RNA sequence: AUCGAGAGA
DNA sequence: CTCTCTCGATG
């Protein structure tokens, strides 16, 4: 995580297979490509921080 | 099949294309102490020994191994021992877990003992993996 | 590298640098890979017994003392002059269930 | 429909690696903590979760979240209450609970204590200092 | 291992051809390419399924178990 | 798996039902069709396992069905397995009504060859 | 239950406080033997 | 003449199993015969469990120098034989 | 690299005493203002005396290594305008095979030494299967 | 949770760092240290009355612990203390001590330069605490002869774990130095009034960190203050008992090297001290050095709940604040949410 | 692991019908049906044959995701045409052709050797 | 769990 | 001064 756009918010879309699916455009801040690159996903568990995910 | 990703045929996944074995071997082994107590290899009962697993032990035999053919999944009972330390629960669990993410066949099962005379056993268990969505080539 | 060892550098490590007062070490001889057993039976062991039953594919080591004896098991190198496979055929590592 | 441009298609040796999904998925909602620390255990074998790093939490104050970051560093993890004393402001509180019981051996303290939520970690720190011959002395007052 | 029954590709049976194919090759002594094509095999795909795989089943008979 | 490749007759498929559809338990006649196979090393030499050697067991009932297509020349069919001297292979086949959507194995042709307008007059491709 | 050694076609059924070695060979190296309860496999 | 060359593979040499076993078996034989002296000081028994368990270690843990941390060879001199691929 | 070898070590006393027997005058019987232009012999690092007419020494050395009286892995160098003669028969020295082209051709120039009859020689024992990679070596 | 308690809850507003006095070191304690023996003592499955006291923390998943009981998962930490036979050196102090006697000549107790000096009028008008050392310990560490007690000051110099002196220095020694220093010399040198005293760097008695600083899978701290109260037993022996000249130091230095070596193990001096295993043996100093140390490695960031890791991939079908999440995932992380009269009936749905 | 089931790609599932229609409320007299269990195979042969109905304005299908076996079909047909007619009437064109085609290639089979 | 080793981007 | 799976020997 070099800057702050390597931990950004999305809205869950549930869907088969067990791969993370994110959208192209979204390759370039957080430089990563599909040859193997795994990626973390950090759930909220309150309000206020879901909030300040969805608003920040 | 952008940024360094690719699609595959499914037909011919279906049909063998890149299709592979996985063996998995675990090993467990009777412990021996100086007043000659011994770790056995059994199937326990939930009221003989204590802490115990959380998963099933029905496919365990009574030799406290699993007959090769048995298909095993999630946190099954591979391995059945009990470490002894009247009294009630006279026996603590030692029994070994199948791979809690993995599943599969006991492919085959062997039995053998020690250069010191140690009954132990090893394990295998097969699965076969078919290219998935995520599968790295 | 392991066969130099074996057919020359072992030799020099036990007679060139050990002597006591008294006993003077003599020659050293590499036996074939075998195996004592809790049975107390000691006999020859195969690579694939050796990973099976997680054994040390090891030979004995004996030396002539003066003024013969046991002094310790050396790891053999597999496919070495003192393996058993150096020598054996295709048919012999089939049957052996050692890959060809 | 054809396709304008042609495809450059042909026989080609591929392989197949060994990483494999299945065997790198992870997922984990509150599970087996460590013993010394009190935070989740390390790995996906061991039903482990993942390390919030120096690097994420910087991200995260880049970002300006707070409350985020608390609760990754609080709820999401290692919570502990502790005692403190109000005089020197060390954990030698003795807080006998249900019977309210605050006590402190060595200043005579029973109603003027106090307490604090912070990391456990941050607990066996302080106690490890304590162990080293320094006081890391918590007032809770300016 | 041995002969897949089927092409991964099209889907055309190949596995019925396998000793055909090696008895064009040392009976009639004929080279792969014609002995793929007398097979009916046209299509490089299959050609390749056939040309491309290598029997070790074979080597696995050796063993005794 | 191999098994699964396996061609066999679907001609009358279509008086024969989805195991899905049909009211019995698990399976029966009126949607599957059962077949055998009983192998064993017997000669010296390496005992081959064709498609031939797969017996039909379940009541066919008149419909033409079942049987393993044997488009090879010694009358053998696909290459199933090979047996050494003193291996056994002993197994029973439930084959079901499907479609290739669900697997490839259920596929009726091979290769469709499809080409219209060879010389680019409608100009959709650009060469 | 029952048992098949390793480098010889026999067919040992010597249970608990017995296992190695074989009968009419001398190696310790012993398989267990496939279940009877059959498992099925969608062949796909 | 300029400096010498440092990065020249023909003044460097590969250590391989020999060598390195007989640092290791010199180093066992040399504490067997110095137990065996204890023995014979203290007055046929003896100790082959040094040279066994010595040689048995180094080659299973990879640190080649019996049992004693203060080794610079701990970056695992034996290693599990990758079987992967053959070609592995 | 899939020819490279370690060289196993042997001994360099013969070779010593080869070159000593050979018209080597000993380190400690040498004056340098009375012969500045005599080569300097080393073996395994160690100065044992110079040595003048380097050339044919160093020719009968390469022709035992190539017969194998000298054993092949033994390295020899010479090093002319630098005046020495380094033999190494050290332990761990990675080699590697290489063919040797030599000018002792009369109806020709510089050519392999190795022929198409050496090959056939190699190709026949690979199809019978008496003449191998030793063979070519020695 | 854990449970109701009467407090008030607060926030930490600030952190005031300084010394462990032994009194305060002797009067938090809640246990003494005598044995060295472990837990069992006898063939006995208890604690006995040395090192690891039920008192420090009961380990044995019971409902009781030290009175107070609350079991041992709101049980927090109750510290311990041993009492040294000879006073020792904090390693981590050994530059500071060794400069403030260079400060403060050897027998008074006075600092060397006062508002008479000219210099020195300049070096103690700084406010700052560090730079007001820095300043004084370089214009005062040239002094030779001196209030008065004109005692030639001798040069010291760093060996080991003592100190020498140039016309060797006693711990007990220094101990009666910084004892004599007084509260207006310390305002002159850093030093605080009931926080940190130059009488306090030197370790009379150590305070025994609780069961769950060194827990029991023992632990290596377990096994360093079991070295530690070995060696304080033999001091002990070596006093009462038969007392030579030449041994008893030899203990006093055993003592000192394994409480200095049970704080930081890492010191320029090579004894490092091994273990039983060959093992270098974790320090406290160890424990807390990054990245993998406390701080960096379970404070800065640490291992969280509700967290998932998976292999990516593209999809141009989704959104770009979108991301897919696998089912199984989905099934795995979990969100509280509370029951309210908006979403009762799809909570009811869910459950 | 989290691979669906194959044959969720032509049987529907629990309570999902096969048909969704919806009034479209972007232009006027427009409709957009959900076909469930459903691919290119019959979006693109139905949208192709409602581009034959000069009485039909609109007409495109769409897979908004190909994991999931279905596709929406946006049709908008002139004043005094419902579109269901004009799917209705797309259907039947299409079953003719395809029996006319079944019929015609019956007959040329019939006239075939080996 | 404590130290070494291989590997992922 | 330098995020993951993993193996395999050690207590
Ligand atoms: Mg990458
Ligand atoms: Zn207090
Ligand atoms: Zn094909
Ligand atoms: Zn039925
Ligand atoms: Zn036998
Ligand atoms: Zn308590
Ligand atoms: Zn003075």
């Amino acid at each position: 995580s070099l800057h702050k756009m390597s931990m950004m918010a999305h809205r869950v879309k549930v869907i088969p297979y067990s791969t993370f699916r994110l959208n192209l455009s979204v390759t370039s801040p957080y430089n990563a490509d599909f040859d193997g690159d795994e990626m973390n996903l950090h759930v909220p568990q309150s309000e206020e921080t879901r909030a300040e995910l969805s608003q920040l | 099949n952008q940024e360094d990703s690719m699609i595959m045929n499914q037909s011919s996944i279906d049909r063998g294309l890149f299709r592979s074995l996985f063996f998995r071997s675990y090993m467990d082994q009777e412990k021996k102490y100086g007043m000659s107590i011994t770790e056995t290899f059994e199937k326990p009962q939930r009221t003989n020994t204590l802490r115990m697993k959380h998963g099933t032990y029905d496919k365990l035999d009574d030799d406290g191994l699993i007959a090769p053919g048995v298909r095993v999944s999630g946190e099954d009972v591979i391995i059945g021992k009990t470490t002894p330390i009247t009294a009630y629960h006279s026996k603590r669990d030692a029994s070994t877990p199948l791979r809690s993410t993995e599943n599969g066949i006991v492919d085959q099962v062997l039995v053998t003992t020690n250069q010191d005379g140690l009954k132990f056993v090893k394990v295998r268990v097969r699965t076969t993996k078919i290219p998935q969505i995520g599968d790295k080539f | 590298s392991f066969n130099q060892f074996v057919d020359y550098t072992l030799q020099d490590i036990i007679c060139e640098d050990s002597t006591l007062i008294e006993i003077s070490f003599g020659k050293i001889y590499v036996t074939k890979p075998m195996v004592n057993e809790s049975d107390g039976v000691t006999h020859a062991l195969y690579p694939q017994e050796a990973r099976l039953r997680n054994l040390t594919y090891s030979s004995g080591l004996f030396v002539d003392v003066k003024k013969k004896v046991f002094i310790g098991r050396l790891p053999i190198m597999l496919r070495s002059k003192n393996c058993y496979l150096s020598e054996a055929t295709e048919s012999d590592l089939y049957k052996l269930k050692e890959c060809p | 429909k054809k396709l304008m441009a042609q495809i450059f298609f042909g026989p080609t040796y591929y392989q197949r690696l060994r990483h494999m999904v299945d065997d790198k998925i992870h997922a984990r909602a509150r599970g087996p903590m460590q013993v010394l620390t009190r935070q989740p255990v390390e790995g996906r074998s061991r039903d482990g979760g993942l390390r919030f790093g120096e690097m994420e939490r910087d991200c995260m104050i880049a970002h300006g979240a707070a409350s985020f970051l608390k609760e990754r560093l609080m709820e999401a993890s290692d919570a502990f209450r502790v005692h403190i004393c109000g005089i020197c402001g060390l954990m030698t509180v003795i807080a006998k609970l249900n019977h309210n019981q605050f006590e402190c051996k060595g200043c005579d303290n029973k109603i003027d204590i106090y307490q604090i939520h912070i990391p456990y970690a941050a607990k066996l720190l302080f106690q490890e200092l304590m162990a080293m011959n320094i006081t890391p002395r918590l007032y809770t007052d300016r | 291992m041995i002969v897949p029954v089927r092409c991964f590709s099209c889907g055309k049976v190949v596995g019925d051809k396998w000793e055909s194919y090696l008895n064009l090759l040392q009976e009639d002594e004929l080279d792969e390419g014609t002995a793929l094509s007398r097979l009916g095999l046209k299509r490089y795909c299959c050609r390749r399924m056939i040309l491309t795989h290598v029997d070790l089943i074979e080597k696995f008979l050796r063993y005794n178990p | 798996h191999r098994l699964g490749l396996i061609p066999l007759q679907s001609m009358d498929i279509e008086q024969l039902e989805y195991s899905r559809d049909c009211f019995c338990e698990d399976h029966c006649d009126k949607c599957s069709v059962v077949l055998t196979l009983q192998a064993f090393g017997e000669s010296e030499s390496t005992t081959n396992v064709y498609s031939k050697d797969l017996v039909i067991v379940s009541n066919l009932m008149g419909r033409n069905i079942g049987h393993p297509i044997i488009q090879d020349k010694e009358g053998n069919g696909v290459l199933i397995c090979k047996l050494r001297k003193g291996q056994e292979l002993k197994l029973t086949c439930v084959a079901k009504k499907g479609i290739a959507k669900e697997h490839a194995k259920w596929g009726p042709a091979a290769a469709i060859e499809f080409e219209y307008d060879p010389w680019n007059k409608l100009k959709h491709t650009d060469y | 239950l029952k048992y098949i050694c390793a480098e010889c076609s026999s067919k040992l059924s010597l249970s608990r406080t017995d296992a190695v070695r074989c009968k009419d060979c001398g190696h310790r190296i012993l398989l267990k033997a496939r279940t009877k309860r059959l498992v099925q496999f969608e062949a796909r | 003449k300029d400096q010498d060359d440092r990065d020249h593979f023909g003044k460097k040499r590969l250590d391989l199993a020999g060598p390195l076993l007989a640092q290791l078996f010199k180093t066992l034989f040399k504490k067997l015969t110095k137990d065996i002296f204890r023995y014979m000081q203290r007055t046929l028994a003896i100790n082959a469990k040094t040279i066994t368990s010595g040689l048995k270690y180094a080659l299973a843990t990879g640190n080649w120098g019996e049992q004693k941390k203060a080794m610079s060879s701990r970056a695992g001199v034996s290693q599990v034989l990758n079987r992967y691929t053959y070609s592995s | 690299s899939l020819m490279s070898c370690i060289s196993v070590g042997t001994d360099p006393m013969p070779i010593i005493t080869f070159l000593s027997e050979w018209g080597m005058e000993p380190l400690e019987d040498y004056v340098p203002h009375q012969s500045p232009d005599a080569t300097r012999v080393f073996v395994n690092g160690v100065w044992h005396g110079v040595h003048r007419n380097p050339a044919r020494l160093m020719e009968t050395l390469r022709t035992l290594r190539r017969k194998g009286d000298i054993n092949p892995e033994v390295s020899m160098i010479r090093d002319i305008r630098e005046k020495e003669l380094k033999i190494f028969t050290d332990a761990g020295r990675v080699y590697r095979p290489l063919f040797i082209v030599e000018d002792d051709e009369s109806l020709g120039h510089k050519e392999l030494k190795v022929r198409k009859g050496h090959i056939a020689k190699l190709m026949a024992t690979e199809y019978q299967d008496e003449y191998t990679w030793s063979s070519l070596l020695n | 949770g854990q449970q109701y308690s009467s407090a008030p809850l607060r926030t930490v507003k600030e952190v005031q760092f300084g010394l462990f006095s032994p009194e305060e070191v002797r009067a938090i304690s809640v246990a003494k240290i005598r044995f060295p023996e472990t837990m069992d003592e006898t063939q006995t499955r208890a604690k006995i009355g040395g090192l690891n006291d039920p008192r420090l923390g009961s380990i044995d998943r019971n409902l009781k612990c030290q009175t107070c009981q609350e079991g041992m998962n709101e049980c927090p930490g109750h510290f311990g203390h041993i009492d040294l036979a000879k006073p020792v050196f904090h390693v981590g102090f050994i530059a500071k001590i060794k400069k403030v006697c260079e400060c403060v000549c050897m027998h008074c107790g006075k600092l060397l330069l006062d508002e008479h000096n000219e210099l020195m009028r300049q070096a103690l008008a700084i406010k700052d605490s560090k730079k007001r050392f820095a300043a004084i310990w370089t214009l005062c560490k040239t002094k030779m002869v001196c209030g008065g007690c004109g005692n030639t000051q001798p040069t010291i110099r760093k060996d080991g774990l003592k100190l020498v002196g140039s016309w060797v220095l006693s711990t007990e020694e220094i101990l009666n130095i910084f004892k004599h220093i007084s509260v207006k010399d310390f305002t002159s040198l850093g030093f605080n009034e009931v926080f940190s005293r130059p009488e306090w760097m030197i370790l009379t008695c150590l305070p025994v960190p609780p069961p769950p600083v060194r827990p029991s899978i023992e632990d290596d701290l377990t096994f360093k203050l079991a070295d530690i109260l070995k060696a304080n037993i033999s001091l002990e022996t070596l006093e009462h008992n038969g007392a030579p000249h030449h041994a008893i130091e030899e203990a006093e230095s055993l003592l000192q090297f394994h409480v200095a070596t049970y704080m930081d193990n890492d010191i320029a001096g090579q004894p490092q001290a091994l273990q039983k295993s060959g093992r270098p043996v974790k320090s406290i100093r160890a424990r807390l050095k990054g990245k993998e140390g406390r701080i960096r490695g379970n404070l800065m960031g640490k291992r969280v709940d509700f967290s998932a890791r998976t292999v990516i991939s593209g999809d141009p079908n989704l959104e770009l604040d979108q991301v897919g999440v696998p089912k199984s995932i989905a099934k795995t992380l979990t969100y509280p949410e509370v029951v309210t009269p908006y979403n009762i009936d799809r909570l009811t749905q869910l459950v | 692991m989290n691979a669906p089931d194959r044959f969720e790609l032509f049987l529907l599932g629990e309570g999902e019908s096969k048909l969704k229609i919806d009034p479209d409320t972007k232009a006027p007299n427009a409709v957009v049906i959900t076909f469930e269990k459903e691919d290119h195979t019959l979006g693109n042969l139905i949208r192709a044959e409602l581009l034959n109905d000069r009485k039909v304005l609109f007409a495109a299908y769409k897979v908004e995701h190909p994991f999931f076996a279905r596709f929406k079909l946006r049709i908008q047909t002139t004043e005094g045409y419902d579109p269901k007619d004009a799917l209705k009437n797309a259907c039947n064109s299409i079953i003719n052709k395809l029996g006319a085609l079944k019929t015609n290639f019956e007959t040329e089979w019939n006239l075939q050797t080996l």
